[PDB]
RNA sequence: ACAGCGCUCUGGGGAAUUCAGGAGGGGAAAGCAGAUGUGCCCCGCGGCGAGACUGGCGCACCGCCGGACGAGCUGCUGGGG
């Protein structure tokens, strides 16, 4: 399904914007 | 005004031409495609501007002079046809007294002299007018009324001409009454053009939808 | 053309480019002849030895009874020529490739196609006369 | 900025030898200027540039008309060589071979060029 | 000869976009020149001034294959004004200054070029005509130029290279209208410089009709260069346009 | 059978997601290359799902010179992320169609679910890229912001400059248009001045037969005023003019006071000044522009400098039309462009043949080889005199 | 912004289109 | 054009609705005759070759407002068995056709957005929004759109994927991470008033990867501070302030941004004694940065806009007023 | 002019205008391959998928191929409420 935009985890995330934010949400 | 192309965003351009033209050369000076040169040669690029731009204000001042000289000589014809016009017949002729000696005809063709003499030899027509096509009052007209308003505006500035170059006035007279053969000439000439231009077209028999 | 010297065609020199109809072929498998090694020993050189798809397709279209001429046809290190036209008729494809590019031998034995084909100036006709091939207008040989 | 050199096994000897072939079949040009003309006029089949010149923008201006007319050119590294090479008593920096319509020199040349087009 | 100063009267030619300046003693080759008072590689240009900006400039068939083949007689060269022309082998950029010329304002000439002084010439003489634009690139690998390439009418092929027809069908493959026109320029010694000409040439049609093309039209070049050919083809099709 | 297929152009990248996809065996057939041809008949197969324009040409540029090299952008990664299905290949798979192999081997690198087939080695995705670069102007028409021949354009340009570093080391335009501007205001200098000298003349005519040099003379018809208000050594002009107290300025003030010319009107000598002011502004811009034009002589041809001159160096390069011809022609062609004087013009256009290829070829070049050649024409023109 | 139009409706091709604009021959003598 | 046998499908279909408000006493006869005659003149506008966006627009406000007239009338006769999903499913089908015509009008995408989220549609709102941000990736607007309407739902996690893909496309302007650090402390205030998330770290986070983009002025990092200066009432909001105020001064020392968020730093979460406090030491902080060396035109350029702003509050002292008139007509 | 040859014949030209056809160029997203309202929940089937196991092979030894559990998320014009 390519209906929606998913939520990103650690093997969909390019940048350095989106590592930094997973590692925060990561140790929340 | 505007610099290299790097300098685009930050020009100011609206006081030489106003927008809906000079939004365009923002636009095109982001995506156009010449390449970079150094400022050691927009300082040739923008001298040879400065040049050019003040060889324009020269030029400006002087036909401003010539208009100027040109009433002060002969305001009869500056009445007429205007001082450029005035100038180009001054200056095929030679000089003032030397225009002066010429007739009507003479003046009307000053300066198609080639096609003239090229007609007259082969028996071909002759061009119906030279300099004066230039002039503002033989412009309005349109077909052979063209023609004839050069014909009559000839004649008038054969008149004026001989007026202004062997005419005294007290010296103390105004130019409002030292022009008054050109103000005469040129309100007649008028009214002569819009005859010319008003005469109506042909009636014809308006027919109905059988024929009848 | 280029290289054509009043009916003498110099762009044909070794290995050379022969042609087969399929009156040559049904006869050469006829005579019990081995095609490329008796055009070999007759022109003295390299052929390279091409059928065109009209001439597969009039083998084809004649009957199981010529299988064996297919199958001799049918080898596959000769060159095949793929034909852009519509009827497949030999004598015309085999006539118009000649007339286009003229680097061919021809090789026929219908009196037909021979007369055809000698009109237009240089191209030498190969063909089989009961004990080996036979050559008819190649100045070399 | 000599992109098409050739290498030592035996190429630049063979490129010399077809020069002195040449230079005795009188089908030769001599000299920058000399090949420059030739290839201009079209009747040069190969071109042999020196690449041991002071500095190397004459050898680096032959190359522009090469490519312009498409006849291959290859460098040999030494120009002292190729003055040798053609008998000339003078060190030779460029050096255009021409065709004729007969010869048996043409098949060396064919040769020869058949290896320029693979060294390119 | 065609001395500087005398009168010529600039007719046009059976092709669009060629014209044919006779007089005198000399009937020569010219097109339209794009950008007006200034010549590329200093060649001989007519001026005319109607009854200024229109001038036409000699197109020389000893140096350009082109030109060669037309003074030969194609029936057709496909080029019409307003037509996008794909060039390989673009060197330094003679000739495509004629096909761009050709082409006019509103057509466009993608001028591949592979060596990179040729490349400098190319991009000085694309930076005066606004219509084609230089792509140095390996015309062998045209992945390169896909975002560049959009597809074209024609294409001109002038290397020499012996993989020739092989990298004008992938060129034409990837860049090339249904029935496409293009004019290859073979020469023989630098296909195959042992077997005769002639043969040569069959070869490399006969590869170009494998590579899909139906070709159309062969002409030998002879008054202007030794075993060159020029061979007309159209691709995917019978007829040019459609 | 595929999935989507991306698509890249020089305005951007944009991919399509197919739905009635090609039939394979009958490719070569002419029904289905008529519906290939027409619009209306293949707008069926292809709908366009995503777009990506780029920002600025510096990214377009940086995208080509990733793409024709292979490597994929981090944005093309950032935007297959944004459109392809989230998977890994264990159960379904996502066939994208791709122009070349290299980009297809690294994205399905990149993205292990994607199965990318490229349009080198298949045909089916071949003639389907091929039906959208034949209608790739009306398939985007509805967001294609302008055209895309500009756009192409002036990326081919950017493409080919950066491959070949054009800017760097094309540089003679500046001097050729140089020529061309310092003849022609060198003689409308002229002309205008001959204009000044005859029109003042008319009023004072004893300075056409005082002075020369007619810059000078625009000068001193600019700092004189009219005929009556003459002083010798007032303020700050004449002193660096000519000589000054006891030689030129005293012959003046005595031609006026035994002249006889016409008398002027204060706005005919305002136009004559005005006139004055304009002829010695184009002689100050001479100046500047010879000095300009030595130093850019200097940066880009100094052997030829050093051998010729700058002007007539440069005039040589005009009348050549670049560097890059003067180059290539021979020395007899430079030639074109008793018997010792045409000895030394054969020598002569030998060695300006070798300081042109030597100045033009280099990537930045130098000064001591056309000081060699400088030398050995000095040494010459003392081997001439022996004899 | 949007006016009354100029009402302008009173063989073989003077110019060719596809020729970049040849005059037609004006037939003199000397031609 | 086979343009007549195209629309013949959809008005056979809008036909049996017709007949039950004929067959009702809702619609009578010559207004049905009315409806019908419109309806097929839309048809065959809106399936012409050559079209517009304004046309598919007249088209959806047509039968939009026919809906909401026979809502009306329905409610007035007393009517409840006529629902209103034909006429929805009729919509939904010219929006569809439509963003198949031109996917390139943000203009029609949005009121395509705005009709899905009005007739209470979330799923199919959420579908169409990843077409059109599929086909217009560079649109902050519709970025900020997706990402304000997920966190206005409450999946945060969704609102974050929206948020992170629209700060990896738009990395020219400033408004989407702008929008973005917006809508995270929003989130943080709402963890807040529901009384990680104790450290607050990721405003933190979205200033220092902002820090290495394409549009990193000191113009932008104060845009950054004029959005977090806003609901000042947290806990880490003095962090997340020092933090940004002691990046500008590393790193642009003597801008007159950096000297305005020098001026403007104190006045955090202040309305009341506290305000005056805070406002003479800003006075004092003002007065130094006026007579110090910078830009001094541009930063009282910054101070008298900021100082209408001021002036835009009621409460205050004529004293502390009028001061502020005299410090500001010499500037 | 005679002789000869060709085309054509409600004789032959030109113009205006009406109707019936033919060929070519350019422009057009030029797109009716299966046309079913929305929202939630349950069922069935299917995808991602964190994590946890297990079988056999492995004489370049460095590694393979395969089973079945699964938090969480998600699709369905499959059908029912
Ligand atoms: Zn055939």
């Amino acid at each position: 399904d390519a209906s929606e935009l998913q939520p990103i985890t650690q093997k969909t995330s390019g940048t350095e914007l989106e590592q930094t934010i997973l590692a925060i949400m990561e140790e929340s | 005004a505007l610099g290299l192309r790097t300098n685009a965003p930050n020009a100011d351009l609206s006081e030489i031409l106003p927008p809906e033209i000079e939004a365009a050369v923002k636009a095109a000076a982001d995506i156009s495609m010449g390449t970079e040169i150094s400022t050691e040669d927009y300082e040739n690029i923008k001298l040879l501007a400065v040049q050019v731009v003040e060889r324009s204000e020269y030029r400006r001042q002087l036909a401003e002079y010539l208009q100027n000289r040109m009433k002060a000589i002969s305001p009869n014809m500056t009445e007429l046809i205007g001082a450029l016009v005035g100038a180009r017949l001054i200056a095929h002729s030679g000089s003032l007294v030397n225009l002066a000696k010429n007739p009507g005809s003479t003046i009307q063709i000053l300066g198609a002299e080639k096609a003239l003499f090229r007609a007259l030899k082969t028996k071909h027509a002759t061009p119906k007018y030279g300099i004066i096509y230039h002039a503002s009052l033989v412009g309005q007209a349109s077909g052979p009324n063209k023609g004839k308003i050069a014909r009559q505006l000839a004649a008038k500035i054969a008149l004026s001409v001989r007026t202004d170059a062997f005419e005294d006035f007290p010296e103390n007279a105004d130019d409002e009454t030292r022009a008054a053969v050109g103000i005469q000439a040129r309100a007649k000439l008028e009214n002569n053009l819009r005859l010319l231009e008003g005469k109506p077209l042909n009636k014809g028999v308006a027919l109905g939808p059988n024929g009848i | 053309p280029s290289s054509m010297f009043f009916e003498h065609n110099e762009a044909l020199v070794p290995p050379y480019n022969v042609l087969v109809d399929t009156n040559f072929l049904s006869r050469t498998v006829g005579a019990k002849l081995p095609l490329l090694e008796s055009a070999m020993d007759c022109l003295y050189a390299s052929v390279n030895i091409i059928i065109t798809s009209c001439v597969m397709a009039e083998l084809e279209k004649l009957g199981p009874r010529y299988r064996v001429a297919l199958m001799i046809a049918r080898d596959e290190r000769w060159q095949r020529l793929t034909c852009d036209h519509k009827g497949t008729y030999a004598d015309d494809c085999i006539v118009d490739r000649v007339q286009k590019h003229r680097i061919y031998i021809v090789a026929t034995n219908d009196r037909d196609l021979k007369r055809r084909i000698r009109k237009i100036p240089g191209v030498p006709i190969m063909s089989v006369q009961k004990g080996k091939y036979a050559i008819e207008r190649l100045p070399g040989a | 900025a000599a992109w098409p050199k050739a290498e030592d096994p035996a190429l630049v000897q063979e490129l010399l030898d077809c020069v002195q072939q040449a230079s005795h079949y009188r089908q030769l040009k001599k000299g920058a200027n000399e090949t420059t003309k030739s290839v201009n006029r079209g009747t040069s089949e190969l071109v042999i540039l020196a690449a041991d010149t002071q500095p190397l923008s004459i050898v680096l201006h032959i190359p522009l008309i090469c490519e312009e007319k498409n006849v291959p050119y290859v460098y040999v590294p030494s120009k002292v060589a190729l003055g040798r090479a053609c008998g000339v008593s003078r060190a030779v920096i460029a050096v255009s071979l021409t065709s004729n319509e007969a010869s048996d020199l043409n098949s060396k040349i064919r040769a020869l060029r058949d290896k320029v087009e693979r060294l390119a | 000869g065609a001395k500087a100063g005398k009168k010529v009267i600039v007719e046009p030619h059976r092709h669009k976009g060629v014209f044919v300046a006779r007089g005198g003693k000399e009937d020569l080759l010219c097109t339209a020149n794009l950008v007006p008072g200034e010549s590329v590689y200093g060649e001989k240009r007519i001026s005319v001034e109607t009854p200024t900006k229109t001038e036409y400039r000699i197109w020389n068939p000893f140096r350009s294959k082109l030109a060669a083949g037309i003074l030969g007689g194609l029936e057709t060269i496909y080029m019409k004004p307003g037509s996008k022309v794909l060039y390989l082998g673009a060197a330094s950029g003679t000739s495509v200054s004629h096909v761009a010329d050709i082409v006019g304002p509103t057509g466009a000439v993608y001028a591949v070029e592979f060596s990179h002084r040729s490349g400098r010439d190319l991009i000085n003489m694309a930076t005066r005509r606004t219509n084609v634009i230089p792509i140095v690139e390996d015309a062998r690998k045209p992945m390169a130029y896909r975002m560049l390439v959009p597809m074209v009418d024609v294409i001109f092929a002038d290397v020499a290279q012996p993989d020739q027809a092989r990298i004008v069908g992938i060129n034409a493959r990837l860049f090339l209208k249904q029935g496409g026109g293009l004019l290859i320029s073979i020469k023989a010694s630098c296909i195959d410089s042992t077997a005769p000409p002639e043969q040569v040439f069959a070869s490399e049609v006969q590869k170009l009709r494998e590579d899909k093309f139906f070709p159309k039209e062969q002409l030998t070049l002879e008054p202007y260069e030794r075993d060159h050919a020029m061979v007309s083809c159209v691709y995917l099709q019978k007829e040019f346009e459609g | 059978v595929v999935n989507f297929l991306l698509f890249e152009s020089a305005v951007g990248f944009s991919l399509f997601e197919v739905v009635h996809q090609a039939d394979t065996v009958g490719l070569e057939l002419p029904e289905v290359k008529d519906a290939m041809k027409t619009l209306d008949k293949f707008g069926k197969m292809v709908k366009l799902r995503s777009f990506n324009p780029w920002t600025s040409a510096a990214q377009g540029l940086e995208a080509i010179n990733l793409i024709s090299e292979g490597i994929m952008p981090e944005y093309l990664k950032s935007a297959l992320e944004m459109n392809l299905p989230q998977t890994s290949g264990k159960k379904s798979k996502v066939v994208l169609g791709v122009a070349d192999k290299k980009l297809a081997g690294e994205i399905t690198a990149a993205f292990p679910g994607v199965q990318c087939e490229a349009a080198d080695t298949s045909e089916v995705v071949a003639a389907l890229l091929r039906g959208i670069r034949t209608h790739a102007n009306k398939l985007h028409k509805s967001l294609q912001e302008g055209d895309i021949g500009r756009a192409q354009l002036g990326l081919g340009h950017a493409y080919s400059r950066a491959k070949v570093k054009f800017s760097v080391h094309k540089n003679d335009n500046h001097i050729i248009q140089g020529i061309a501007t310092l003849d022609a205001l060198d003689k409308s200098i002229n002309q205008g001045a001959m204009r000044v000298r005859e029109w003042y003349g008319w009023h004072f005519p004893e300075l056409i037969r005082i002075v020369s040099d007619n810059i000078t003379y625009a000068k001193v018809v600019l700092a004189i005023g009219n005929k009556s208000s003459l002083t010798d050594e007032s303020v700050d002009d004449l002193a660096n003019v000519l000589n000054q107290d006891q030689d030129k300025a005293l012959a003046i003030i005595q031609a006026a006071k035994v002249s006889m010319g016409q008398d002027i009107s204060e706005v005919d000598l305002q136009m004559v000044r005005d006139l004055a002011s304009n002829v010695t502004s184009m002689a100050d811009y001479r100046r500047i522009l010879a000095e300009s034009l030595d130093k850019k002589m200097s940066e880009v041809a100094p052997n030829l400098q050093v051998i010729l001159g700058t002007p007539v160096a440069a005039r040589l390069i005009a009348h050549a039309g670049s560097l890059t011809n003067l180059a290539k022609y021979p020395a007899s062609t430079l030639q074109i462009l008793p018997k010792v004087k045409g000895r030394i013009s054969r020598y002569l256009a030998n060695k300006c043949s070798i300081a042109s290829r030597i100045d033009n070829f280099s990537e930045k070049p130098t000064r001591h080889f056309g000081e060699v050649l400088r030398q050995q024409l000095e040494q010459r023109l003392e081997w001439y005199a022996k004899g | 912004e949007l006016s009354v139009r100029v009402p302008q409706l009173p063989g073989p091709p003077d110019t060719l289109s596809d020729w970049y604009n040849i005059p037609r021959t004006n037939l003199t003598p000397e031609l | 054009a086979w343009v007549a046998d195209k629309a013949r499908f959809y008005l056979e279909r809008a036909a049996p609705e017709l007949r039950e408000w004929e067959e009702k006493e809702i619609f009578t006869k010559d207004e049905i005759r009315n409806l019908v005659a419109k309806r097929s003149d839309f048809e065959h506008l809106v399936l012409a070759p050559g079209t517009k966006p304004t046309d598919f627009l007249n088209y959806v406000n047509w039968e939009r407002s026919l809906d909401r007239l026979r809502a009306k009338r329905c409610a007035r006769l007393n009517i409840r068995s006529v629902t209103s999903h034909a006429s929805q499913a009729r919509t939904f089908g010219i929006f569809e056709r439509a963003v198949l015509k031109h996917p390139g009008s943000i203009e029609l995408w949005l009121a395509y957005l705005e009709f899905a989220a009005q007739v209470k549609a979330t799923k199919r709102w959420r579908r169409i929004m990843t077409r059109a941000l599929r086909l217009h990736p560079m649109n902050a607007s519709l970025w900020t759109l997706a990402g304000r309407r997920a966190a206005q739902n409450g999946d945060m996690q969704r609102a974050r994927a929206h948020f992170l893909r629209g700060c990896r496309f738009c990395t020219r302007e400033p408004t989407l991470w702008l929008e973005y650090a917006r809508c995270e402390m929003d989130w943080l205030a709402r963890m807040e008033a529901k009384k990680p998330a104790l450290s607050g770290a990721i405003p933190i986070a979205v200033f220092d990867v902002a820090r290495k983009q394409p549009f990193w002025g000191p113009a932008a990092a104060e845009k950054f501070f004029d959005v977090f200066a806003k609901f000042g009432h947290l806990s880490c909001h003095e962090r997340i302030i020092s933090h940004v105020v002691t990046t500008m001064q590393e790193l642009f020392p003597n801008h007159p941004c950096t000297w305005s968020v020098h001026i403007r730093q104190p006045l955090v979460g202040v309305d009341t004694p506290a305000f005056p406090k805070a406002l003479r030491e800003s006075l004092a902080r003002l007065k130094a940065a006026l007579q110090s060396t910078t830009d001094r035109k541009a930063l009282a350029t910054k101070m008298v806009a900021w100082m209408d702003g001021i002036l835009a509050i009621e409460k205050l002292d004529a004293a502390i007023r009028t001061v502020l008139e005299h410090t500001k007509r010499s500037l």
